[PDB]
């Protein structure tokens, strides 16, 4: 098969893939069951996943997952409204190459739609930016996400804890900032209000030291590797002494090795020290005697993280004992390792804002994987939104709006794309479609119901109702979506609908 | 499921008759041959003559036969219009319905798409005032020289007028009657002799002894008896001689002069013979004796024409022979047989009273095909004329009223709200293909084309039409082609009514 | 056996029940040219080809009681074949059916007495019977597609109907057949119309009229014992078969003049030359007549009914003080002027359309029906799915209340109710679920008058939007149900010959 | 449609819910072994052959549920799948699914509340409440196989909670096993009790001991000796830990003394000189124990970590009362008397099979949950059908009430949860529909106690007959089973790899 009827064959696989994500669109998607070739089951509603989780036989597929993963990062939520957008694309060119059109046309059809669609985007703004007072709309732009999943409680608090973390990782706030740094660590546990913020590193601590001052104003650290008791490159080592007052001895070279190098280390400024492998707690109890807080079992990718947290790079030997090779934290804090049942000392480095990351606890291993894609998800959208602080209205509004504005302006061209932007048009629709598809009401009905209020009424805010709140506009419902994210959204499905309109692949 | 089904199967059936005859549009058209029982061809580049001898199974495809047949009986011409926007309509609903919006809701949309539709094309035409000559000869000429008849449309189109405006005034917005312009033919001749006859042309008498002409002519409506009834057998006993029989033979003899003195106190001229099936007899032997006393006889007379002579001269109609009073009786003026331009035995009637205005165009030709082809010229220009005359405001034609149409009712889909919306929008993205049919048949890009006439409708000029007989998209030619304002009225009309009944339609059974 | 014939026809009329519902096609069978597209549900039933037993059954057992009240074809049989399906259903999970037909019994009467009190009494008052009569007409001609044209059936309809004040004269209407002008308006008779010629050959306004009332009319001519002197003996005279014709006409024509009357009334179309022997001899035969046209002088004048008229006596000298002729439609039409309105009428319809004719005719014989009950009852219910999804209420109310295994049954019969509103949604095209739903949270809280407006497919307070349905109606194809699905459901095995 | 085996794998469990159950086979995954047969599904779903990802996902929820309720995993399971069974009846009827999920989350909203708003607090009494502990106890322990001796099982465990006195403690009953014997021969005691044998050697008459955990035995050649330290070397230091471990036998003894003794309590191995100079110092040490039970050990004796002594003075003394063994027919089974924590109990059953044990003690851990979190937080519902009847009741008034299409999804879960009696009816042999229909009418004139008398087929006022069911399991099956189908049916297509 070559041809026209190979790249019909193509937009039906297309369409296999968009119709299975059909359902997954909005806050009230539907979900989908996956199970891999480990055997394990998960419910997730998150395009991102089902995509990269998901593999299908055909190239062309290949081609979706590759290049909606490549904007995997920069498009958080729209990895099920760009495929889906791409879907209908494709469904809506199946009847324009039907009546004859060459695949190129209405490929620049669907360009010249988005130049459109892009432009009508610029027209919607709010979203006035203040890092300081932001607090409270972003918030409510955050209020997306904690509607939607599972977290009935709408916790403020992560929320509040993203955009915080977000605001001050980066102190110029105008465009492009450098948010890659930051990531968010969780584990199974206690509630899902179990977070906090860190201006730091979180480290893991075994329960010795069970007193000791695991909160202290250290301006530096001891980040000193050396096995102040037997090391373990994965070999055990051995003890060999010919008497009691022969390890009698042996304390008294413990002790030269303890008070010795840590009143040094007190004298540039650190308290607090790390070992590389921990013994036995009987040599835990001389480090009790000198009232040392400390913590080990760190790993190489773990304690690599410390040193770009800290600056200072490991100290193996005695020689290597000077204040500027180790490592700064300002500060150093205390918090829950759970709810309550057991606790840990937290590394903050405030002094330089190289390491911001977000501690979050769950549950369950679905409740915290859920609250990894959540977590990752509102990060992205508050990332998107104050590296460009224009936003528009989402739950469907700004799909329609364009739809609105490209369908109208599909009049103004003689040459066949005229076709291809009425095909973009009534493609941008489908996301209200397919958005109470998978919703509850009808979709036409509720589609072209807001769809003539946009032109009864002319403020563009009016969506479809996606959390039952009994009205149709957008702007109490505060549905929001970044206005440069929409832009991404609607970009990526035109280039994502293009790099397989035009091919005619073996 | 069943419903949706056999919903399906209904507009497969339509839409399979309409896309068959689809390539058969307008002035250029491209013909086929027709799937028939005796193997003949055809060469009709027409439509309806598909339509009209199609061999038809599905209902739905009879029920676009009564489509076709009921547009030609209003207006004539579009008849292949009407079942491709059927046809483009049912492609539509299969959209529609395979997105599964319910056929109730598409026919309440329809209609409203069919009342916003007849409502542009009344705004944007042209509001031509049809009330004096110089309007209604350039309406005709506007409408003859845009088809293949204009060659002698061009003799026959004041005539056609001066008939027209015999039967009203045109300030009087009625429609005339199609069927009361009755069109007649003489044998043979020549082309210019084709004439108006006010009044009617009659059938050919005979001639024994009956005057030729009779001023004041007093004509009779006859249908009764005319002899002593041969009943059942020409001999009523053994057949040596008429013995008895003579008794009937010499009671025809004097029945027949019974009746003429029956007919002299009210004075019937002419005697329309009705079928022998009707009447006792008939022959010469008794036709002499009426006719040398002045009861001409002419042969073969048939229902339309009793009715046309009862409407014009008011002879009310006749089954016996006590009603030979005045009220079968008309008085006209003159009548009288001609036959000029080769001999020729119809009688004409003239300047009979008559409350309706009934006038006739003979017909001429040194063949029988220029005949006809003269006689079907002549009906479509009275079709168009008077569907003209009752709506007035001709509009532009070649897709023209197609492709503003679809524009202003797809905006109108725009600001329209409900489930009704996208429904009229396909309705309008859909009803475009007739301007696509044209750009088809002259050699365009179709879909390029319709793209530049709608581009062309937006932000300009609305009248901007598919050009047939110079070639492509043309604004600055205003006279592209023109049809009456009807032509597309019944043509959305009655394709709307149709599709909605279609759509109305379910579970068909079998009696 | 099993019921898939009697929910196969169920299923087949479903889709034509109500106002905007779908059209069926009918047409004859070998391929001939032949069909005809119609709406009413009761055409189909008339023209359906019952294949199968259980069908034919039910649809007999509808037609013994559904044309007679008129209109309720469409709900009994479709109220039947889904109170069939649920049944199947039911004996699917195992409860039998005897169980099912008391449950039934029980929910029926319960539904009839909910009927009952929510039936509204609109007697002693003129314009409430005014704007009800109106309301049920329109609601009865829900049939014509042009709005104003129904609106004139309305009021044509309505001002027949009401002009009586007594006991019924539906035996006494009619609605005249004859075409006339536009298709978009109608009419009404001031005294009975027939479609008979009258000027040419007959006095025009007729004083003193007879109106002889026959039956055995002339078809050619007729016999009285007079000793006939037949001239025609045999085949060796066939020439001779006028000379009786004559006598055969006058030993009749002349004994009817000394009984008096010329106005000789028969079904019989008089012919031609027997129009000259009629004519000359001074009596107007009216050739065309029926049971109606008599019963209808009867009761405006006070006159009666005759049959096998032989003896002067047998017919009634039916003085009907003078006669003339309107000029209504195409045709020269006889008019009774002497038998005055109020007493009984005759409606007419402008239009040359036999087809349409027909469903308009049907239309009006359900509402001059349903007008002449609701007339001679004096209540009605709130119509559209306000009263059905009411009873649908009361049955799963006191199916709540039943201990024995038989409270599925009547819940099975709830839904069944419950789904002829969900029809009536369907065929509109809204959406069924949602509305269904909502009505019965409207009037499930009380609200009692709540009912579903189809118009525009949203909750609509029934009181003040004036669709009622007269309650006869409503009773008579709640209890015809009721017995069809018994009569149905009771029967489990089937034999054939 | 597409998960169909979520239904599938629930109904394979729906034939053995209620206490009337009905039992099937494990069979045995491939040949070397044999069948055995199991009346709950806790072991039905406990190692069961799935094939459905979707039905995998309602097995973790149903293991979920058991881990955090315990008793009561079949009725959500069965719940959960005539949930699964009615939604895809509505999605059949074209009602979409988050609608269903929207629904039935706003009934089990309303059912909860009605659920607790109608749960009886037996409250502030004493004897009433002493009586209510007890039938409540046995009806409960009634749901399992055992019917003999569950009153006794019942009492002891009320007995030991009363020792509680609200301070719900799963570990203050002592859990030991012993194979062979019949249900008859189970006993408790007070205190915490050894079955091992110890004789004399460690005496059986002690007062006051200090109880400890130890995990180091002298068999295990343990360093920690008053000589040298642990070393590798062989060239001066081979075998020196055998002569300072001579120091141990007399430090075991003199560092506790030198702390304060009067007894001691080992669980480890210890060597025969050490034995007898604990048998003349008067210290209890026990030579094994499930030492799962370290926790229970500090529990009721106020015992702590001894760190191994390898730090002698970082422990607290535990206490008692007595300390004594006793032969219970074949074991000579130890009894320390009265341990510091009074509410202590040792409960053992003599089970000839290990399936009947396993069972008893998983109903023994099901009978302290319930007895806790109905004691401290005391709320019973009335069970046998009673409950879900009563939650279908408020769930129908709820979709009566309430507008939109929710309306009939809810309905849907209400007649979903009446076939969980209906099931219990129908594996009771009764006629099922018969009987939920009259309970059902028995609830809708109003009877919040009505239910089903499971030992002979009728409804009852179930207060009178005692019969009940604790609140929290019933309230969690709700819950769970609610949004377990939930998670199901949010779900459209199974994507595999």
């Amino acid at each position: 098969l070559m041809g026209l009827e190979a790249l019909k064959s193509h937009i039906m696989a297309a369409k296999a893939v968009a119709n299975t994500m059909r359902t997954s669109l909005g806050p009230n998607g539907l979900d989908k069951m996956m199970v891999d070739k480990d055997g394990d089951v998960t419910v997730t509603n998150d395009g991102a996943t089902i995509l990269s989780m998901m593999d299908v036989d055909h190239q062309i597929a290949k081609l979706m997952v590759e290049l909606s993963k490549s904007q995997d990062d920069e498009i958080g939520d729209g990895t099920t409204g760009v495929v889906v957008l791409a879907g209908a694309l494709l469904e809506e060119a199946e009847q324009l190459l039907d009546r004859g059109i060459h695949p190129i046309r209405i490929a620049d059809g669907y360009e010249q739609a988005a130049r459109v669609a892009i432009e009508h985007l610029d027209k919607i703004s709010d979203s006035v930016l203040v890092d300081i007072k932001d607090t409270e709309p972003l918030i409510q732009t955050a209020k997306t996400t904690l509607g939607s999943k599972v977290v009935n409680s709408c916790h403020r608090q992560m929320a509040e804890i993203a955009v915080n973390a977000v605001l001050t990782v980066a102190d110029m706030e105008r465009r492009d900032v450098d948010f890659e740094l930051i990531k968010v660590e969780g584990k199974v546990g206690g509630r899902l209000e179990d977070t906090k913020l860190i201006k730091g590193v979180i480290v893991d601590k075994d329960f010795s030291h069970p007193q000791m001052p695991k909160k202290v104003e250290d301006a530096k650290i001891a980040i000193l590797t050396c096995p102040f008791e037997p090391p373990k490159p994965k070999t055990k080592h051995k003890l060999d002494v010919t008497s009691v007052e022969d390890y009698k001895a042996l304390q008294k070279y413990e002790k030269e090795k303890f008070e010795e190098m840590i009143q040094q280390i007190k004298e540039t400024g650190a308290n607090l020290a790390i070992c590389q492998w921990g013994f036995d707690d009987e040599a835990n109890h001389l480090l009790l005697q000198n009232n040392l807080p400390a913590v080990r079992w760190v790993g190489g990718p773990e304690i690599e993280l410390i040193a770009i947290a800290t600056g200072g790079r490991i100290v193996p030997r005695f020689s290597e004992l000077t204040a500027e090779k180790l490592g700064f934290a300002g500060l150093v804090q205390e918090i829950s390792f759970g709810t309550t049942k057991d606790k840990m000392l937290v590394i903050e480095q405030c002094k330089n804002s190289r390491a911001v990351t977000i501690f979050i606890r769950g549950g369950n291993k679905m409740i915290i994987e859920e609250a990894k894609r959540s977590l990752h998800d509102a990060l992205c959208v508050i990332r998107n939104l104050i590296r460009d602080n224009r936003v528009v209205y989402g739950g469907g509004a700004a799909e329609i709006s364009c739809a609105l504005a490209v369908s109208q302006e599909a009049d103004k061209c003689p040459t066949l794309e005229q076709y291809a932007m009425r095909a973009f048009a009534d493609a941008l629709e489908v996301i209200p479609m397919a958005l109470s598809e998978n919703s509850g009401m009808n979709p036409i009905q509720t589609m072209t119901e807001v769809r003539a209020r946009q032109v009864k009424e002319m403020n563009p805010a009016l969506g479809i109702d996606c959390l039952h709140k009994g009205t149709n506009d957008m702007k109490q419902q505060h549905v929001i979506e970044t206005l440069i994210g929409k832009k991404q959204q609607i970009s990526l499905a035109t280039q994502m609908v293009r790099m397989i309109l035009k091919i005619d692949d073996i | 499921d069943k419903p949706a089904q056999i919903r399906f199967s209904n507009i497969s059936a339509a839409k399979a008759v309409a896309d068959a005859i689809r390539t058969s549009l307008g002035p250029k058209g491209m013909d086929k041959m027709i799937q028939d029982g005796k193997g003949d061809v055809t060469i009709t580049n027409d439509g309806a003559t598909i339509l009209k001898q199609m061999q038809v199974l599905h209902p739905a495809a009879r029920m676009l036969v009564e489509l076709s047949k009921a547009q030609d009986i209003e207006a004539g011409d579009g008849t292949t219009s009407v079942v491709i926007i059927a046809g483009s309509l049912l492609d539509s609903c299969t959209k529609l319905l395979q997105k599964g919006i319910h056929p109730t809701i598409i026919s309440e949309s329809f209609q409203k798409a069919l009342e916003k539709g007849i409502e542009i094309l009344t705004d944007m035409s042209r509001p031509v005032e049809l009330s004096d000559r110089e309007t209604l000869l350039n309406s005709a000429t506007t409408s003859l020289n845009s088809k293949v008849v204009s060659q002698y449309s061009s003799l026959l189109s004041p005539m056609s007028v001066n008939a027209v405006m015999k039967v009203i005034d045109p300030a009087t917005a009625t429609s005339v009657d199609l069927r009361d312009i009755k069109i007649v033919k003489k044998l043979g001749g020549t082309i210019d002799d084709c004439e108006l006859v006010e009044g009617l042309v009659l059938t050919q008498k005979v001639s024994n002894s009956g005057i030729t002409r009779v001023e004041k002519a007093k004509i009779g409506l006859i249908q009764f008896c005319l002899s002593a009834p041969k009943t059942d057998m020409d001999n009523q006993i053994v057949v040596s001689d008429y013995a008895q029989m003579d008794r009937v033979l010499r009671e025809e003899r004097a029945y027949i002069l019974n009746l003429v003195k029956q007919i002299k106190k009210t004075g019937c001229n002419v005697l329309l013979i009705q079928k022998s099936i009707l009447r006792d007899a008939l022959s010469d032997l008794a036709l002499h004796f009426l006719n040398k006393m002045k009861i001409m006889v002419i042969k073969d007379i048939e229902r339309e024409d009793i009715e046309f002579i009862c409407k014009t001269i008011g002879t009310k109609p006749v089954a016996h022979i006590d009603q030979f009073t005045a009220d079968m009786l008309g008085s006209a003026e003159l009548a009288e047989e001609v036959n000029l331009n080769g001999s020729g035995k119809l009688l004409k009637i003239t300047g009979c009273a008559s409350p309706g205005k009934t006038v006739t165009i003979v017909v001429r030709g040194s063949n029988k095909l220029v005949i006809e082809e003269a006689e079907r010229s002549i009906h479509d220009a009275l079709c168009v004329i008077r569907c003209l005359v009752k709506k007035r405001a001709l509009i532009a034609g070649g897709g023209a009223p197609e492709i503003e149409l679809a524009l202003r009712l797809t905006e109108y889909s725009r600001t329209l709200s409900g489930m009704e919306s996208y429904c009229v929008r396909a309705f309008a993205d859909a009803m475009e293909v007739i301007p696509s049919t044209l750009a088809e048949n002259a050699g365009l890009n179709p879909i390029s084309t319709v793209t530049e006439l709608r581009n062309r409708h937006a932000q300009g000029e609305k009248t901007a039409g598919i050009n047939v007989r110079k070639g492509g998209i043309s604004n600055i030619l205003e006279e592209l082609v023109v049809q009456p304002l009807l032509v597309s009225v019944s043509a959305l009309t009655l394709a709307t009514e149709t599709v909605r009944s279609i759509l109305k339609i379910d579970d068909v059974v079998n009696t | 056996t099993s019921f898939i014939g009697a929910i196969a026809i169920g299923d087949l009329v479903k889709s034509t029940l109500g106002p905007k519902g779908m059209d069926k096609i009918l047409l004859s069978s070998g391929r001939d040219a032949s069909l005809m597209v119609t709406n009413d549900g009761a055409t189909i039933l008339k023209n359906i080809g019952v294949d199968n037993p259980a069908a034919k059954v039910l649809v007999d057992m509808s037609r013994v009681q559904d044309d007679e009240v008129g209109d309720g074809t469409t709900s009994v049989t479709v109220l039947a074949a889904e109170l069939l399906r649920e049944a199947e259903s039911l004996i699917a999970k195992k409860i039998h059916p005897q169980t099912i037909i008391a449950g039934w019994r029980e929910a029926t009467k319960a539904a009839r007495e909910a009927l009952l009190s929510s039936a509204v009494d609109h007697g002693s008052d003129e314009v409430k019977f005014r704007q009800d009569l109106m309301n049920i007409a329109g609601t009865t001609l829900s049939s014509k597609l042009l709005t104003h044209h129904k609106d004139h059936f309305t009021k044509l309809a309505v001002e027949a109907v009401l002009r009586l004040k007594g006991s019924g004269n539906l035996e006494a209407i009619h609605i005249i057949k004859k075409l006339g002008g536009s298709l978009a308006d109608s009419y009404l008779d001031e005294g009975f119309l027939l479609d008979k010629k009258i000027g040419v050959n007959q006095p025009k306004r007729i004083e003193n009229a007879k109106i002889l009332i026959a039956n055995t009319g002339m078809d050619t001519d007729k016999i009285k014992i007079f000793g006939s002197r037949v001239r025609v003996d045999s085949t060796a005279k066939v020439a001779e078969i006028e000379h009786a014709e004559k006598e055969k006409m006058k030993e009749k024509v002349e004994r009817i003049l000394k009984h008096g009357i010329n106005c000789f009334i028969n079904r019989q179309l008089i012919y031609n030359y027997p129009e000259q022997l009629f004519g000359a001899a001074g009596v107007m035969a009216i050739e065309h007549a029926d049971f109606a046209g008599v019963e209808r002088l009867a009761l405006v004048t006070g006159g009666e009914i005759a049959s096998t008229f032989d003896h002067p006596e047998l017919v009634k000298l039916g003085s009907c003080k003078l006669i003339e002729e309107v000029m209504i439609g195409e045709d020269k039409l006889i008019h009774f002027s002497g038998v005055a309105l109020g007493e009984a009428c005759t409606i007419v319809l402008r239009g040359a359309t036999q087809q349409i004719l027909d469903e308009a005719e049907r239309s009006l014989h359900d509402a001059l029906c349903v007008l002449a009950q609701t007339v001679k009852d004096s209540r009605t219910v709130y119509g559209g799915g306000c009263s059905e999804m009411l009873m649908a209420h009361a049955v799963t109310q006191l199916a709540n209340r039943t201990p024995g295994k038989e409270a599925v049954a009547m819940e099975s019969y709830a839904k069944a109710l419950r789904m002829l509103p969900t029809i009536i949604a369907d065929n509109a095209g809204y959406d069924s679920a949602d509305l269904v739903a909502q009505l019965r949270a409207a009037h499930s809280e009380g609200n009692t008058t709540a009912g579903l407006d189809m118009r525009e497919g949203t909750i609509g307070d029934m009181a003040i939007l004036g669709i009622t349905e007269s309650f006869q109606v409503k009773r008579q194809v709640l209890l015809s149900a009721a017995e069809a699905a018994e009569v149905i459901l009771r029967v489990d095995n089937i034999i054939k010959a």
